[PDB]
């Protein structure tokens, strides 16, 4: 039916002004969509920011602000802060129910960008005895924490049997992730890609 | 879609004058919900009170079922103007005056669910009689009721039952529009009776009103004590100056009269 | 300060039904209507429905019509959610989020709960089958979570990355890398502490 | 739109001669609807500071049968609420200090209904209470003092004053 | 304490009509509506109808429409029931049962009366026809028709007349070595017969 | 038309919890049936227990309670007493009139159980001469007072004896020509039969 | 009768009032209720307080004939109050 | 059944404006019952009182007889909306 669309991820430095957008598939975001914005800090901490007509939640900082720029809902953080780094979901109201977006992962840069260290392992002969094959592709030491994991089998891109974990903050404030394949590994980051294959 | 579903129901032979059929020939069971919006003008002299409520009636009329199991169609279709439907001829036995609200479009809602279940919602302003008992007048509690029952249909054709969950509801801004009393308790009961024309099913909601005391404390009790106490300050005037004593004792007595009047 | 505290995590077999709570405090409970949001691994956030404490009234997402049943207990300032005919797809984290306006619907979110994690699996208590990852370890087919991993019995603790677990065969499965060498796994749910050396 | 006024206790349309309505059908399909309506609305008041209080009265507007999926109300973007010029002059006892335009959409047992709410703020005029309550009471208390200047021997004069001013005080309050 | 005292037992010939009463005391008579219940040997309890003392109003079971006529005499706090065109089927016990609610119909029963037994019969005195019955300890039977171990059972009603038997267990060694006989007297008919039990 | 069905008889010991049920033939017992329960002590003593919506008669003990278990009306006695032994009729309201059930004979145990001593007597010669044949199946010494005769027939109602073991007699009526046979009594378990 | 606090509906009658008019003779029924005014109110708000008022005017017969100010104050206040009450 | 019985009565020529016929040309006899619900606001100044009652009128209209002796049919049929009757 109707689908909400957001930027996969955005980057900004402390003090700058970033803007997240929320797009409706059926058309332009109007006032009767009551565009809501929700923030998710790490460890499953949700809180509301903006919503309804033009009201905001108790305590929502003055730097946060809503608008209808162009033909989609916007959320502008004027003077970004360190703590402002989180995942932002926008929700649109369609007639009688809410529809959430994919969420935008806003990163407030307090560390130099770091390309991902991709390692792809071959399914141990061990587990082949179980008549099962599992490829591991560990990804570590990257920043910001937003990588795309696409698999390929003999040129053609894998469409079934793939599962990747959500990036997680490791020790050094960089993010890490893993990705598995199921039988019987290129990674996109900040733009560039890292490929690790095996025959 | 909706307009077509409605058309289908009434294109066949349908009579709004004919009671809905039943499986065992039993009576049409009408479930009732009631939402009090405001309770005002509680007249003690004529022993009546006004109240605006939303009546909500719900019965089954298989003739009106369009979706049946449905699950491919809309759950309910809103009944539009120009389509007659059999409705319980309910009235309020203890109503002395009553108005329906018709500002702009009339304030009614009728839904015809796929299975044939009908919902009926209407705003109604009432002036009901509420016999009051003033034995403890300053500090009394009265119980006022609203009676609901069918007029023409007897116990074999129509039977009322209070909704199973929260039959009586109050709007949030009710107690605030009722300054003189405190609506302490409410009850939902049956008042079915046997008359000379037959046995008629009947519901009865009851609210309990506790009279606010602050007013009577300040306008009656306090000032009377203050009045009696003044009549005592004449016990401290010399027995020779009686003019002063009489002036006090008489003025406080006269004032007492006025106050009571 | 307002707080919404939800019930603890639950594990239930398919076909069964369980009910999670959301105890509200720090505000007039009956004044604000409650939302229920479902966050599942498979998809985004979904809006289940909402209930008005004062009113009893409810409104469900067509999707969850018949799957969830919102109720409220005024006395204890608690909001409950029933989940019927539980299945694999119902395995998620369920949040409760209050509406913004006071005795009226504002269509905007205030405070959320910490969330309740519901796990629906007809799975049996299973120990982990550890396979070696050479050019890392691979805890596989273990349930229920969690599982802990160390290197060299604790010695090699620098550069060790233990990745989130995944539900690949209805049984959890995670790995852990590092920058002789053996990895130690310790599943507490079945008292399984197996070690596997890492050879070329 | 089958709009009604939720907090209306009584309501009349004006129909003198031709009914007082206007409906325009713009070329693009936009419809304008204008109608005169007299209302009697309930306005819960709070008299804690009665002589010097401010009340806030509202008019609620919402659909009766149509839910949130069929009909949604929104205040006009520019000047949603307007006042006629001769309004404050027909309102002698109060002063209409402030007005607001808000939404009161609520979730009921029959569904979620969209709803607007205009609010006027009425400040009670003080000149009346100054002249009919405060002034005359001071003038009454002050009289009870002029008996402190009569000789302590002529008590009849003192009681007559003190009692008459006290009795009058009662009447005034009544 | 409330009490409902009904009239005494009555015996009437078919075609006639009699009226039983139910005098109520111990409560405001006009406040509670009265039911009439018929308990006959042939069937279960039947609900005849009800009357509201205060109102005069009545409501009959379709079955007894025209057979019974409920009335009430406020002055004497008595409820009456007429029974017209009496027949064999009308021979039963008629109870009166008060409704539970005060000045309103509650559809639930409070207090009943002791009942009134009405006998509608058209048969004159008839002598008991005695027929002997017979097959450690041997039990002998004696049958009366159309009128240690001494067991006389209840009396049925066969063809507008009565009929009961009489068991009697005795040591087999006292039969037929000794004359077992059973006396059958009937005061209303003035006839006593003997039947010798033989093997 | 509509007919109401109850357990023929039930048994329970002092202190236990017994439940009587009332079944409607037209369908499930709903609230508009206003299921009533009436008790009949010996010597024709009727009194109401439950009825209407959810109200009860004045004085009805707290152990008695009504409900709509399954799809029929129920009457649950929590903590049965000796005096609770009686006949219980339930009545359903169908549109405009009451319909009573067969009644359930609740027995609160006092004496050990006893099997029915049956004896079947043939039709004597005097009856054969009359041209009308009569059979008698006398039942003595059984407890509780509940027996079911199974062979024109007409069995008498259970009536206690001198030893507190209810007794009764059965009568199967025939004609002499039809005469030219077995009685079986089923009593709370086994079935005594004689030919 | 409970919704009629001020009176007591003692008697009712059912009669005919058929009359002959200029347009013809018309049949007519007439029901009649008889209302007896409740006395308790008038006892407490009229009679009692007036006796209590007359009795006060007598307590001035016990004041010394020299203190007339006291007598006039009583006699006049009770008379004035009497007026108000009747009004 | 009921709807059919009503239909039968009005399908023929029936005029609600025409008084019901009589056997001897006599007048239509209307029996009256009256039930007082409340008697209130007994105004002594304007000498009037309010009262809410239930009027109950009963007459014979042979034209409306459907069951006659009946005893196979419903005793009475409730008149539904849309059927005029002389009153
Ligand atoms: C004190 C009474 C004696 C008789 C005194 O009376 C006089 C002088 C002589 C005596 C010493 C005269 C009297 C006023 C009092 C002084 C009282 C106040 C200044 C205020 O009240 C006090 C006491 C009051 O608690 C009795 C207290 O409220 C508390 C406790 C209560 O619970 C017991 C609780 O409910 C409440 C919620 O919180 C309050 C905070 O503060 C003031 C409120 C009183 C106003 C009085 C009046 C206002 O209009 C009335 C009328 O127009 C009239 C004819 C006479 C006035 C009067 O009666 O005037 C009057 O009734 O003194
Ligand atoms: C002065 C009060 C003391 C107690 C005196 O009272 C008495 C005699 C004893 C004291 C000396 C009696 C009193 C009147 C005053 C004399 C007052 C006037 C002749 C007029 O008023 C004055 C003062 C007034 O400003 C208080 C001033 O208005 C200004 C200033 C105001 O801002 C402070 C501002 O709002 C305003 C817009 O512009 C004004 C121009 O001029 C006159 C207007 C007063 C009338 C008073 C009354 C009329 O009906 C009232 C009632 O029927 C009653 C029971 C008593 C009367 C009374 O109370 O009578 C009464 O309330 O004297
Ligand atoms: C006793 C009267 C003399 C004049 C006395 O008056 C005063 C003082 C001086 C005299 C001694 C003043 C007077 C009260 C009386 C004292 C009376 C009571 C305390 C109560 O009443 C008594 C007597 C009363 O029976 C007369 C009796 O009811 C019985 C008998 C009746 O049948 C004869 C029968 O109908 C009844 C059902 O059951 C009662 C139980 O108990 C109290 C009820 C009185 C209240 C009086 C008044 C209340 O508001 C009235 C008004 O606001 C006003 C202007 C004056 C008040 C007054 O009149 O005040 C007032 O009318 O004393
Ligand atoms: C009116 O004035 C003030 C100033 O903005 C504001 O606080 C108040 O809420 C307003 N009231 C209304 C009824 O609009
Ligand atoms: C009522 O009864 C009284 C009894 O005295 C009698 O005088 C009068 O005629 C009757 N009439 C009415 C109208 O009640
Ligand atoms: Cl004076």
């Amino acid at each position: 039916q109707a689908v909400v669309t957001q930027e996969s991820a955005l980057t900004t430095s402390p003090g700058e002004t970033v803007t997240l957008t929320c797009r409706s598939s059926t058309g332009a975001v109007t006032t009767i969509n009551f565009a809501n914005w929700v923030q998710e800090k790490p460890d499953h901490l949700f809180t509301g920011l903006i919503g309804g007509i033009n009201n905001r939640a108790p305590g929502v900082p003055a730097r946060f602000s809503g608008s209808l720029i162009g033909d989609k809902a916007a959320l502008t953080i004027t003077g970004a802060q360190t703590e402002d780094e989180a995942i932002y979901f926008c929700a649109l109201w369609y007639s009688n129910h809410w529809v959430f977006g994919g969420g935008t992962k806003l990163t407030v840069l307090g560390q130099p960008k770091s390309s991902p260290s991709v390692t792809l392992f071959p399914p141990s002969s061990e587990e082949l005895e179980t008549n099962k094959a599992t490829l591991v592709c560990t990804i570590t030491d990257f920043y910001p924490g937003v990588v795309t994991v696409d698999w390929k089998v003999d040129g053609t891109p894998v469409t079934q049997g793939m599962e990747t974990t959500q990036p997680s903050k490791q020790s050094n404030n960089k993010y890490m992730a893993s990705s598995y394949l199921t039988l019987t590994c290129q990674v996109t980051h900040e733009g560039h890609t890292v490929e690790k294959s095996l025959s | 879609s909706d307009s077509k579903i409605l058309a289908h129901l009434f294109t066949s032979g349908y009579d709004f004058r004919v009671r809905p059929p039943t499986d065992n020939g039993g009576p049409v069971v009408v479930s009732v919900n009631m939402l009090l919006r405001t309770i005002s003008k509680i007249d003690v002299v004529n022993m009546e009170y006004s109240a605006q409520l939303t009546l909500r009636e719900s019965w089954i009329d298989k003739r009106l079922s369009y979706g049946v199991k449905g699950d491919g169609q809309p759950d309910f279709v809103i009944l539009t103007v120009g389509h007659q439907i059999w409705m319980p001829d309910t009235f309020f036995p203890n109503e002395k005056q009553a108005y329906k609200h018709t500002i702009d479009k009339p304030n009614v809602l009728i839904r015809i669910h796929n299975d044939g279940t009908v919902l009926y919602s209407v705003r109604i302003s009432l002036v009901l009689s509420c016999p009051m008992y003033l034995q403890y007048y300053p500090m009394d509690v009265q119980q006022c009721s609203i009676d609901l029952a069918s007029y023409a249909y007897t116990t074999k054709d129509i039977e009322y039952l209070w909704k199973e969950h929260s039959p009586l509801q109050l709007k949030v801004g009710l107690s605030s529009s009722l300054p003189s009393f405190q609506l302490t308790n409410t009850s939902t009961t049956y008042c079915t009776s046997v008359t000379n024309t037959g046995i008629y099913s009947c519901l009865r909601t009851t609210i309990q009103l506790k009279r606010e005391f602050s007013f009577y404390l300040l306008q009656l009790y306090i000032p009377s004590c203050m009045l009696v106490i003044v009549s005592w300050v004449s016990f401290w005037f010399d027995r020779t100056a009686i003019p002063a004593r009489v002036t006090l004792g008489v003025t406080t007595l006269l004032t007492m009269t006025a106050q009571s009047a | 300060e307002v707080q919404l505290q939800q019930s603890g995590p639950e594990l239930v077999r398919p076909g069964a039904s369980m009910k999670i709570s959301c105890k509200a405090s720090g505000y007039s409970f009956t004044g604000y209507t409650m939302n229920w949001v479902k966050q599942s691994h498979g998809k985004n956030l979904e809006w289940i429905g909402l209930i008005n404490p004062y009113n009893g009234g409810t409104s469900y997402n067509q999707k969850f019509k018949g799957k969830a049943t919102l109720t409220v207990d005024k006395s204890s300032s608690t909001a409950y959610m029933e989940l019927l005919s539980l299945t694999s797809e119902d395995s998620a984290v369920y949040y409760c989020a209050r509406d913004g306006d006071y005795y009226r619907y504002g269509r905007y979110f205030d405070y959320w709960g910490q969330g309740t994690t519901l796990t629906v699996s007809s799975a049996k208590t299973t120990p982990p089958s550890v396979y070696p990852l050479a050019p890392g370890c691979l805890v596989k087919g273990y349930f229920p979570e969690p599982v802990t991993v160390t290197w060299n019995s604790g010695s090699l603790s620098s550069g060790v990355h233990t990745f989130p677990a995944v539900l690949q065969s209805d049984l959890y499965t995670l790995s852990s890398s590092v920058t002789t060498v053996t990895c130690n796994v310790a599943h507490p749910a079945s008292s399984t502490k197996v070690d596997k050396k890492i050879v070329p």
